[PDB]
């Protein structure tokens, strides 16, 4: 009875990989999925040693193990398109390593995952990540405003939005996390209320509001 | 086989059906008719089942409606009761127009109720509005809050854009295969 | 920011005008007096003080109040 | 004139609650003590007159708080109304 | 066979028949009488019935009306109820009037119901209405937002074409070849 | 054959019959009596058959007319409600004049409830009035419309040309070959 | 059984083509006649292969298989009087092909239809179908205004219309979309209240509103 | 055996078995009709389910609900137990229309209750809500927060972001293995 | 038991293409179809392997594919109206390559679609895709506003539209995706409670000025 | 009014009316 068998109907839905230490690797794509073939292993239906594996449950374990051996690395994300080959972003300028360093490197992590044949490491480029997240703001044409860090870029989003604007920016967001992860570029959204319906004001240079006739007030 | 639930409604055991298939539980539904029905599990799933139970708080309970709590038997009831009865009764007709526009499944709405005060003595506020709403799979959601928006507006005398919420979301992937049965 | 909007100006929205031409008072560098009978009027909408001289005789005009210069204190009556 | 309407038929729906438990209770009480001396066939014209007694100033003990809070709220409420304007 | 449904009316089911058709699932109607319709399908398909079922949100709650809450026949009626009731009743003569119209399919109508406050010593607000409609395959929906705002417009003492917003939607593709059988 | 509805009344199976006619299904009535008719369908035809019940909303509901909610047959009655079955007789003794003009088949008529205010101590806002009719093939529409409106106009103490709706249209095709039977 | 006679009783009310391919082609006049013949195909009661078409539906698949291989096109509209010699009426002026070319596009076009023998390319003018537009609403006395841009005309009908001429705006518009099609002229129609809501106001480079005697409103040049 | 408790309700037995199955201690529930469900254990591991019992204060409480503490059973309603009813309609109906949002597990509300003054004569307090949210795990909460602040705010009558607050939370691991029987 | 008699009687309904995976491969037009082809496999009328595809699903495992692999490629839509020969068209100006890399570029592709036999791609030009939007808008009289960025094209369009508008809007907007894709040019409709639909002016002494785009309005006053 | 300047009056009192002159 192969582990094929007893996962369903729908045979393109999950792909069965054998590992060098002899277990089978379930790759799923989705939680709902995981779930319906941890059931299957967690019942004993099937005899033999098997795993189920996903890419963000890989990505999480690797980013734990990197903190311990190498605690500086400046990196972006895993990509599992190809499970057999997965291929590692790291950063151009933030890394200096030899060859040999990234060589080795790339042993260590093929020793961590026994289903992958080998490990490409590809270098990107940091003003390219900044400017597609920019550049994918400017064309949803939301409000912003940019922060610069030695180690990263922040994107704040605030005021009184409207619900086709959430919509948008948690559309564009989700999107980008996707691609890039969450190390080099951050984003926050914060709504706030409307100080100015139904109020004269003066803007520019020494503005205020005034609540009232008689009750000026001067905003910071 | 074990028993997880007994003396359930036709609507509380489609929806634990529902849920334990999901995960790929095989589960039995059985009638005993003045004693309602039964759901049934083999053991080696029962464990799974209980802790989704648990998780989703099955079995679901009735659904609410406001003027539930206004049924009238007096000869005058409160200018509060009837206008409770009211707005009751307008938030259920929306929410049966809005499933008729094309591609929802379904939606809620909700109404501010000035009701919490009589308004006796003191002058009408104005009026607020909030809905949920369910698509089929390739909707363009921000093109169709438009709709919406224009569509409650004029469903009331005093409403402005600004005090409208709208909240969208699609359907999940189809549930088609059967779950496998234990060895 | 609390005043989220790119230019400058005066946004009257149903200003009294003698809390309208308070807040012309800084560009035109002078005090301004109004009469109650004038101060009866409302005003609404977005406003450039760029030239004060020169708006001030526009609106003369298009609202029927009279105005005058003692170099002190401009005074406006209806 | 909703206010006018509403103010008028609450004045009269109050006065029909407020006297009807009284009126009940003396009522009921009458009706056992009429049946009891037709069963016993023995007569008198006091016996009646000195339960009802009873049965009412036990029924205004017990319900007199509630009488108070319906009048204040029923009082506060007419003046807002006529004040309501301004 | 297993059983989906039971004591269903027939408007009900016939609902149910067709949600289930549309997606390929071939469906079975008994009558019991005074127990009223049920409603059986195959194993094969029970799963996908099951989540068809959740997901439309099947069998379907009555119409509500709001004169139903109302009713003519109580001992009494403050003016609001007497009201309520007449504007409840206009409503549903306008409907029946628009499904009139030349090749309208079926219709909503919604009217803003001032009721909720007396407008007494007040200036009592203008009117504003919405309505949804459903056309036959190849209408000019442009050309025809006209026509149902135009006589919309006089049925009311005054309403303005700015407070009146109108939804048209084609009707779907035609089902007309029968389910497949499971093999 | 199949059951599709029961316990309809005579004009409810009238109307179902000559929908589904039109679309070629072959249908049969039956009569049971004080259980109404029955009407039914071959099994190649019962799918469109309930595509169509649905697209329509077949079996049509009873007609609305406003003095329904005042019933004249009660022990006292409001100025309100005298005030509302007078507008609700006289709509539809227009309407039935409008049937006798030379080659209209069917209207509709629509009158501007000025009864819900009262109107006490304010002057009375002037009526507005809609109607829909339906014509022979063959009519000038165009010329047509001026009668009507010079016929309404002087219904009422105060009508202005431009508060009358008119809205037009043309018989459909006639359907007058038999539908196939199934093979 | 030949599907004519399954059709029915009023022989002259379709049209039966047979195909390259192998099948049946059913031309029908209107939607109520396609649902009549659609529902004996899918019935089943004939049992080789058959098709029903109509032209509305054959200039939407059509139009969308020009929208992949020739996106810069300019066309009106394919008229099918004669099914099987159908006519396709191109720009002279937006187009610019030679004879080659034409011939290759009738090839291509024979390809998508097989139930056609030929395709028969006519070119019309732009002017011609401008001026048949505006001749049609004075005709009809409709107040409107023209605009022109490089790709099309749009005439505005609107502001507060009476019921006879809303019916006939209804009537002409429906009447020349059959034969020019929507590509080039577009006809906006649009109920209008008052267009300030009964308010004194001041039009021109100076404009302003008077929200009530003694308040002024300054939105915009009026 | 060792028993455990007896006389307890299905959904108070269910959390039982779910607690104990979680500390890898095999329990029965035992079914005697009348007189309820009831729990049995081994006794090598009757010490920990004691424990345990203790330390989760079990079998669980009745769900209380503000509605219950003013019955509607009076002749005259006060105005405050009018209010407290119409309160505790509404925070049900937003925990229900909550449930529905996309991923949610399960929610509950909370409202400022003004009532405990009439709020005769003074002027009312602006409102304050709370909320508790549980998500499947994968969940990017900091975006969702922004969704249910906009959906709560516009439910009432004058709030805002500063005075409503959200607490979420991911689902726990899942209990698939079944616990191992003593030797 | 050929798949295709297990579909429906509706045979030209769907299409069946086989593939070098050796699995069939269903050709669907819409979701309802989709599910409709679904349900046979899922319920296991059919023995061996089978699938079921349509245009929507595969632009998005397609570019979810790019991503990763060539994250800098501007390009707009793949079109499957001959599955059998897709049609990429790609940016000539935002895009440098030579001929080897598209040849390769090809070749991935058509790895990817095992049902394919090849891939055409074919050079298309940003300034008309911008061009037939904004003309596009102006043909249906519709209030915008432009703005342009270094990678795209963003319309505005806001305020107290009527329903016609929007109506006309949402159908112009639904034709051209299909076609371009959302990819370069973004369409946002917004409703405000302004009534000069996006308009915004300032007095001063020489009267008015017009102002430039920003998200702070001014609320109507009527 | 598609050019030059002018006031559309709708019953108002001769002193709105003349102001709105004045300017010219
Ligand atoms: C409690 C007995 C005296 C109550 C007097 C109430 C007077 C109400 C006057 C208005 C009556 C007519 N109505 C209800 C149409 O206004
Ligand atoms: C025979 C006495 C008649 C008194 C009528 C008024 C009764 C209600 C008010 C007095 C209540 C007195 N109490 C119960 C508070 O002591
Ligand atoms: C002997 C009969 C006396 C009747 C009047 C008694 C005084 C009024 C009642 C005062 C108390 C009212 N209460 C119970 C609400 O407090």
């Amino acid at each position: 009875a192969e582990l094929d068998s007893l996962l369903g109907q729908e045979k393109e839905r999950f792909q069965v990989l054998p590992g060098r230490d002899k277990m089978l690797y379930v790759a799923a794509q989705n939680e709902r999925d995981t779930l319906w073939a941890r059931q299957v292993l967690a019942r004993g239906d099937y005899d033999k040693n098997a795993r189920v594996i996903n890419e963000n449950e890989e990505n999480k374990r690797i980013s734990i193990w990197l903190d311990t051996y190498y605690p500086q690395l400046a990196y972006y994300r895993i990509h599992f398109d190809e499970p057999r080959k997965p291929v590692f972003w790291l950063s151009r300028q933030r890394n200096t390593m030899s060859k040999k360093e990234l060589e080795v490197l790339s042993q260590k992590l093929r020793a961590l995952m026994p289903y992958a044949d080998s490990v490409n490491i590809t270098l990107m480029d940091d003003v390219t990540a900044a400017g597609q997240a920019e550049a994918g703001l400017k064309q949803q044409a939301l409000p912003y405003s940019r922060r610069n860090h030695k180690g990263g870029v922040t994107f704040v989003i605030q005021g009184a939005l409207d619900d086709v604007e959430i919509l948008r920016a948690r559309q564009f967001v989700d999107s980008y996390y996707r691609t890039w992860g969450g190390r080099y570029v951050q984003f926050a959204i914060e709504l706030k209320d409307d100080w100015l319906k139904g109020r004269s004001f003066q803007y520019g240079a020494e503005g205020y509001i005034k609540m009232s006739p008689g009750h000026w007030y001067f905003p910071s | 086989d074990k028993d997880l639930l007994k003396g359930l409604d036709q609507e509380q055991a489609n929806e634990v059906i529902a849920v334990l298939q999901m995960h790929n539980i095989e589960a039995n539904k059985i009638d005993s008719g003045k004693l309602g029905y039964s759901i049934t599990v083999a053991e080696p799933d029962f464990t799974a089942a209980v802790y989704w139970i648990k998780t989703y708080q099955l079995p679901p309970r009735p659904r609410v409606e406001i003027a539930q709590m206004f049924p009238a038997d007096s000869l005058v009831s409160s200018p509060r009761a009837e206008k409770a009865r009211l707005y009751s009764a307008i938030e259920q007709r929306l929410e049966q127009s809005l499933q008729t526009m094309e591609g929802v499944l379904s939606a809620r709405v909700h109404i501010s109720y000035d009701i919490d005060a009589g308004e006796n003595g003191r002058p009408p506020k104005p009026v607020h509005l909030s809905a949920l709403a369910v698509y089929e799979r390739g909707s363009p959601l921000a093109h169709q809050i438009s709709d919406i928006k224009r569509f409650l507006k004029n469903s009331f005398a005093d409403v402005d854009y600004d005090n409208i919420s709208v909240v969208l979301s699609e359907r999940s992937d189809a549930q088609l295969q059967a779950p496998g049965t234990p060895v | 920011e609390k005043i989220p909007v790119t230019g400058s100006g005066f946004v009257a929205k149903d200003d009294s005008l003698r809390t309208f031409f308070d807040a012309m008072a800084l560009q035109l560098k002078e005090p301004v007096i109004v009469s109650k009978m004038a101060a009866r009027k409302k005003i609404t909408g977005n406003f450039e003080f760029h030239d004060p001289n020169a708006l001030l005789e526009k609106l003369s005009l298009q609202l029927g109040l009279i105005w005058y210069f003692d170099g002190q204190a401009i005074y406006i009556y209806d | 004139m909703d206010d006018l309407v509403f103010a008028g038929n609450k004045a009269l729906y109050l006065v029909l609650i407020l006297s009807g438990w009284p009126t009940i209770v003396a009522t009921i009480i009458g009706l056992l003590v009429g049946l009891f001396q037709t069963v016993t066939q023995l007569q008198e014209q006091t016996l009646p007159f000195g339960i009802k007694l009873l049965g009412v100033c036990l029924c205004l003990f017990l319900l007199s708080g509630w009488y108070g809070e319906v009048l204040l709220s029923y009082g506060r409420q007419v003046i807002f109304l006529a004040l309501a304007k301004g």
